[PDB]
């Protein structure tokens, strides 16, 4: 994945500082608030009717963690994302029927959550690398759709 | 369609942006050029080096146009008229490019406004921006 | 923005599709599922095998809605309000999918109306399909 | 790009019947006609205000064929679109400053023109293959943007 080692290095160093528990929750959370058509996929999650119902929804908070776990596990394999995510793409396609276009929203929402937590430390170049990472994760999650 | 809460969310967010808006607009441009080089094609004339004064200044004109639109949230299509011709007729800027700049305004604002960048405001700011981009792209043919 | 010449072309083009509109909506549905398999995510409850009763039947509903649009082009947003509430609040289809359906429609039209499919016609239909799309994607948020 | 041999095959057969002079002009011309902003880059071509002018402009028709020739070259290196279009990418990015989003449009008008030419012979299945090529091409002309 066209990620210079310098890019690759920034990504990693930032990610070590990440509270995966919390970030996953926020990201999945904002995704459901900002692009509320993405709530249809999670009706088993209980109340989603207000910003707070969501951000605070435990099932949301739990699922967010699962998601970020899958994410970290891609940062440990930048060089074979398609494979790392092959089972997970397939699932989202065949069982969940999610439009791959939503993986990009999540990705950009992820990036805004990183920017929110880290501040000036989330510099344009670090963002830039992060955009390469989320796009690859996303491409890799759409890869097995058929 | 922007709603009352939306409207209000946006006035309070941009209000905090206050004087640092030109700065935030240039940071936005930097994030864009760096994270999405295709956009660079529209500025073969700028000097785009980190810290460029051609950017910093352009940055400000964007910020201002945004403040203006803020200030006419209820009549955005007519307030931005001039800029919609520019972007859609003299320049002809593909609309994806606006999603991209939009995204970088949010990241930029998110990085400078911790207390303010709540889920509901994030949702409001994104709507606003989609709104502006929609005006600025309206006369494409 | 549908110009009177667009309108004139859209009327002139469709009316040739005429009693084939239904057969053509289906082909376009077929082409889309086959070229852009991710659009299939919206039709899991359908049989999407080559020429299936659902696709055929659903092809007629799309084509028919388009006809409603041509006839009511001068006032599309009010004429579709229903469809529009269906593709945005309850179904909620990503705008991007419309671009793909519209493209495949043109391939279909292009493929069956050889003399009618002129550059200008091509052009107008594209602004037309784009306009329908926007109407259908307006009331999401 | 990952193209089934039946697809690699569906594509070629049809390609071989393509009238390069005729299809090159129509694509290039419909692009300018249907997505008017594109004209900006070709304004040294002459009169391009009205359809007839665009479709009859010999500088258009000629460039049209040059464009299709490069397409023809990619149909023969399908497994290596990047190396072929590497110089064409630099050019389009360093000299001409064309936003790669315009490549999709050309790619698609191109599919539109073929469908217009071959009629029923341009079946849904054939189309899917070309959709894949045309995308490969676009991605390939966009790879060396920086
Ligand atoms: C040209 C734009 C489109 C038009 C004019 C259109 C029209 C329609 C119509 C008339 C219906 C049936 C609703 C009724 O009972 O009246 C429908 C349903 C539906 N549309 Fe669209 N449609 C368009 C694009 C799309 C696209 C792009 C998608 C997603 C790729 C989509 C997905 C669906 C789905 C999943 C249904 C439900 C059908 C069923 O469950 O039986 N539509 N649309
Ligand atoms: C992927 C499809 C395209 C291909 C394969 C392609 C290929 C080419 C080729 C082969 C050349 C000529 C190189 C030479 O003469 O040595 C060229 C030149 C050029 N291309 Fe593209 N092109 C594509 C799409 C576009 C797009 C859509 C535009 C802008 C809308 C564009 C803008 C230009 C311009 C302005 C020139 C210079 C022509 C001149 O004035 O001499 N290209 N392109």
């Amino acid at each position: 994945v066209h990620l210079t080692p310098e890019e690759k290095s920034a990504v990693t160093a930032l990610w070590g500082k990440v509270n995966v528990d919390e970030v996953g929750g926020e990201a999945l959370g904002r995704l459901l608030v900002v692009y509320p058509w993405t709530q249809r996929f999670f009706e088993s999650f209980g109340d989603l009717s207000t910003p707070d119902a969501v951000m605070g929804n435990p099932k949301v908070k739990a699922h967010g963690k699962k998601v970020l776990g899958a994410f970290s596990d891609g940062l440990a394999h930048l060089d074979n994302l398609k494979g790392t995510f092959a089972t997970l793409s397939e699932l989202h396609c065949d069982k969940l029927h999610v439009d791959p276009e939503n993986f990009r929203l999540l990705g950009n929402v992820l990036v805004c959550v990183l920017a929110h937590h880290f501040g000036k430390e989330f510099t344009p170049p670090v963002q830039a690398a992060y955009q390469k990472v989320v796009a690859g994760v996303a491409n890799a999650l759409a890869h097995k759709y058929h | 369609v922007l709603s009352p809460a939306d409207k209000t969310n946006v006035k309070a967010a941009w209000g905090k942006v206050g004087a640092h808006a030109g700065e935030y607009g240039a940071e936005a441009l930097e994030r864009m050029f760096l994270s999405f080089p295709t956009t660079k094609t529209y500025f073969p004339h700028f000097d785009l080096s980190h810290g460029s004064a051609q950017v910093k200044g352009h940055g400000k004109k964007v910020a201002d146009a945004l403040t203006n639109a803020v200030a006419h949230v209820d009549d955005m299509p007519n307030a931005l008229s001039a800029l919609s011709d520019l972007h859609a007729h003299k320049l002809r800027v593909d609309p994806v490019n606006f999603k991209l700049l939009s995204h970088c305004l949010l990241v930029t604002l998110a990085a400078h406004l911790p207390a303010e960048f709540t889920p509901a405001v994030h949702a409001s700011l994104d709507k606003f921006l989609a709104s502006v981009s929609t005006v600025l792209t309206s006369k494409y043919r």
